[PDB]
């Protein structure tokens, strides 16, 4: 067979140990999920420094805790705008997930609170910026570099899926690089805790699985499809399906055809054909062997999964770090006031926050 | 080339999700 006795026994033991880890991780998650933390700091504990990111969601600001001097990234949402955009449930769910999960590649919520006007999630500051910026600058990542990041996503999805969390928002724009070169996943607005199927059309066109496009009920296999898109884009410098307009992108996604750069290794192409598999009965991550079809694939043969989890692998790339509070890996944005009204807005809606 | 096609797509910058 492919493995002799010693290798087979080692792999089996490793796979059983994953099960044991995940069982304990679920117990811990469920305790925090059922009794979320609330109101663990306040706005005047922090100095506002600079805007790190802005969007329809709101803003993320670099802040400094006045006592410790520790920097954090503070996501600020205007309660009235959340209501207007019909994002109450997503916003509550994002905070609930973040305060309940615990994994080395998931950003940590250090504090959260609210005031008359806004909701605040204070997360660890991840100073390396978005993978997106580094990928577009460098052009593409070597296969070992892409593999290092991919392995972290595989472990992160193995963890999330064991909690019945589908992620649904994977793309380089949503992956940050920390000071040690490891990945941090931060955005949980599209994540959903659901054991079976779900139906919402959400995500980013290039990363949508065919079954989402085709308005099917779908499951956690969409995250494994998205991993295939991510690995492809990391290694090629462009995604597998693109076009001028989303409608065209969707046609390519559902077609069952993907083409690869000539520099892709055969191992990479085989993995990607099995992740970018339109037929759900054939897609890796969705078969009887589960995540093991991915972790045991030849493209990952050099990956020491425990060493990645323990963060003992030397990262292939370390972002420039001039010091605490350095924001040079993020873009510059027009700075807007943080208005706090004298009157409480949308109190009932956000009781759980 | 595929790279040139990517640049021509106009989708080389940050990509919005569907709801945005
Ligand atoms: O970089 S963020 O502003 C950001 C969010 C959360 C925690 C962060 C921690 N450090 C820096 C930036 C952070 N960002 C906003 C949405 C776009 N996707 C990437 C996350």
């Amino acid at each position: 067979g492919h493995m002799g006795n010693a290798a087979a026994a080692k792999k089996g033991s490793e796979q059983e140990s994953v099960k044991e880890f995940l069982a304990k991780a679920k117990e811990e998650f469920l305790k925090k999920w059922e009794s979320p933390s609330q109101n663990t700091a306040q706005l005047d504990h922090f100095d506002r420094i600079k805007t790190l990111g802005t969007g329809s969601f709101g803003r993320v600001m670099l802040v400094k805790h006045k006592e410790t001097g520790n920097h954090y990234a503070m996501k600020i949402l205007d309660k009235q705008k959340v209501v207007k955009l019909k994002q109450i449930e997503h916003t509550l769910n994002e905070k609930r997930i973040l305060q309940a999960v615990n994994f080395p590649f998931l950003v940590k919520l250090e504090f959260s609170f609210k005031d008359n006007s806004n909701l605040y999630m204070v997360m660890e500051y991840v100073p390396g910026g978005e993978m997106f910026s580094h990928l577009r600058r460098i052009g593409r990542f070597s296969e070992p570099h892409a593999r290092f990041y991919a392995a972290q996503i595989v472990l992160t999805f193995e963890y999330l899926h064991s909690l019945d969390l589908i992620y649904r928002d994977l793309k380089p724009e949503n992956l940050l690089i920390d000071q040690q070169g490891y990945i941090q996943v931060t955005d949980f607005g599209f994540a959903k805790r659901v054991k079976g199927r779900t139906w919402t059309l959400c995500g980013t066109p290039e990363y949508l699985a065919p079954e989402i496009i085709l308005s099917k009920g779908y499951n956690k296999a969409v995250d494994w499809w998205a991993l295939g898109v991510l690995i492809y884009e990391m290694a090629a410098g462009y995604p597998p399906f693109f076009a001028d307009q989303p409608i065209q992108i969707y046609e390519k996604i559902v077609s069952g055809k993907v083409r690869f750069p000539s520099h892709f290794s055969s191992d990479l192409k085989d993995l990607l054909r099995n992740l970018l598999q339109v037929d759900l009965t054939k897609r890796f991550g969705n078969l009887k062997n589960g995540v093991n079809d991915i972790k045991n694939h030849k493209w990952f043969a050099t990956t020491d999964w425990i060493a990645i989890y323990q963060r003992k692998v030397e990262a292939p790339f370390i972002p420039k770090f001039k010091g605490p509070g350095d924001t040079s890996n993020f873009d510059d944005y027009e700075e807007e006031e943080i208005r706090v009204s004298i009157n409480e807005k949308c109190g009932k809606e956000f009781t759980e926050f | 080339t595929t790279y040139a096609d990517f640049i021509a797509s106009g989708r080389t910058g940050r990509r919005n999700a569907i709801h945005d």
